């Protein structure tokens, strides 16, 4: 006995050629093909329409990725299960089909926690933000640290490795440039608050250390490219002086008790201090 | 900056209106920066980017789809 | 009170679907849909030919992105 | 699907389709 | 068809048009002599529109350098061109 045998140690169940041809016809565009097939399985009983591939892939899922917005209404008039669709159209970003599935209004690659706002938000779409604001939606609200309520102390004992994702996740969420571009009222106010607690965050959860410091860096950068975005002096002189609820630079002092090194190291903010630490002499282009 | 008046160690020892102007100003310059921000990162998506095996198979499929419409009027 | 709301702070114009799909038919390449609508746009008036989309593009900056 | 890079093998595919579309066109429409 | 470029005062000028204009907007003054020199020193230019294409290039890449310790905002920018 030399030799090694070898064979399926779990088993799954397989189709029949019948229902083969028909989700071979709908991986290659032929339209009047399918059309006879769901019509004749209507009068005789022998395919099921929701039938699966080996791959989990369902005859809505093949015409999502290759891009055909002819069979998905074709598909959509007769009766078939529309489960989580929704979400697979958003990480591959398009439009039409997106739209297309609001009108006619056991096994998956997302957690059971995702919701359509928050998942459209890891990702960095402006167009398609702005079709799911239009219709009333919300986010919830994570708790302050050291929080002590009977909630807090309660499911952090049931189910440990859960509880610890949820706040990851919504913290991802709410950190977007397009969401707080479109989203808030002071929109550089709000990314100075917000970066400065994503840090402290880091030493008392040793296990997401980097990722909880890499989303310290992505409110940093928005400010100084808001900022360079400017095209004259006046623009300069309103938005340095903005004071809430005199003359002074009463915006260019909560930026140093901040720690923000790139937003007050900018040749144009540079600029605008030379010329009053160099009051009474005209000209420095000397010897 | 400010005035203190400090001299050397030796010589040491001898309404509503306004707050509405300013609120009203400040919100046009924020809506211009970040429309043009919106514009120019948009804009630099489209050129920075490379290819991958995923175009191929639309391509394919529309040139599919083409050849059998087409057969299917002329043959019939 | 544990939610968060959401609105638009700013907002602007938005057009109609009759428009729309002006805009949509330039985008395709629709050759003999387009002369149509630029015809009956004038015995009647109810589409303007210098209307602009959510990014600011017209009807004649999307033919030149688009070498036609 | 996301992080592989194109090559020299699917332009040749490519042009194949197309010429074997256009042959088969032609015939048809020609006789 | 026949156009034109304007032509940038020579460094330390003191003209009442170079004073006036840099103290009502100085962020604006500060670009256009940025513009304008990026604009004259491309290749295809100088070699469609010069006299001696050779010694036109050892008097502009000298003069782009001393400008390069005025100007301590655009050093990498001028130092580059
Ligand atoms: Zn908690
Ligand atoms: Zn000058």
């Amino acid at each position: 006995r030399d030799r090694i045998p070898l064979q399926i140690v779990r088993a799954e169940t397989e189709l029949s050629a019948e229902e083969k041809a028909f989700l071979s016809a709908v991986e290659k565009g032929d339209y009047a093909t399918v059309k006879q097939a769901l019509q004749e399985a209507e009068i005789y009983y022998n395919v099921n329409i929701n039938c699966m591939d080996p791959l989990g892939r369902s005859a809505l899922l093949i015409a999502i990725e290759n891009e055909n917005l002819e069979i998905m209404e074709l598909l959509l008039n007769h009766s078939v299960y529309v489960g989580d669709a929704l979400l697979y159209a958003i990480r591959k970003e398009v439009v039409g089909a997106v739209e297309l599935l609001l009108s006619y209004r056991q096994f998956s690659e997302f957690t059971p926690d995702i919701t359509p706002i928050m998942l459209a938000a890891h990702t960095n779409n402006y167009e398609i933000i702005k079709l799911l604001v239009q219709k009333r939606v919300t986010i919830p609200r994570p708790h302050q640290i050291r929080c002590n309520c009977v909630e807090c102390v309660s499911s952090s004992e049931v189910d440990s490795l859960r509880h610890s994702r949820s706040r990851l996740n919504i913290y991802k969420a709410l950190a977007s440039p397009s969401l707080i571009a479109l989203s808030s009222e002071d929109p550089i106010l709000t990314a100075f608050r917000l970066g400065w607690e994503l840090k402290e965050l880091s030493k008392v959860e040793n296990e997401f250390k980097a990722e909880y410091e890499e989303l310290s860096q992505q409110c940093k950068l928005f400010a100084k490219d808001l900022l360079d975005q400017a095209r004259s002096s006046r623009e300069l002189e309103i938005i340095l002086n903005h004071r809430d609820d005199y003359h002074d630079l009463a915006k260019l002092k909560v930026a140093i008790k901040y720690h923000q090194k790139e937003f007050v190291a900018q040749p144009n903010c540079q600029q605008l201090l030379a010329t009053l630490w160099y009051d009474g002499f005209p000209g420095w282009r000397r010897k | 900056f400010d005035e203190g008046g400090t001299l050397p160690p030796p010589f040491n020892i001898i309404r509503h209106a306004d707050s509405l102007i300013q609120n009203q100003h400040y919100q046009e310059v924020i809506r211009n920066l970040v429309k043009r921000y919106v514009a120019a990162m948009i804009r630099n998506s489209k050129t920075n980017e490379g290819l991958t095996e995923e175009n191929f198979k639309e391509l394919k499929q529309d040139i599919s789809s083409f050849r059998y419409e087409v057969l299917d009027l002329l043959g019939n």
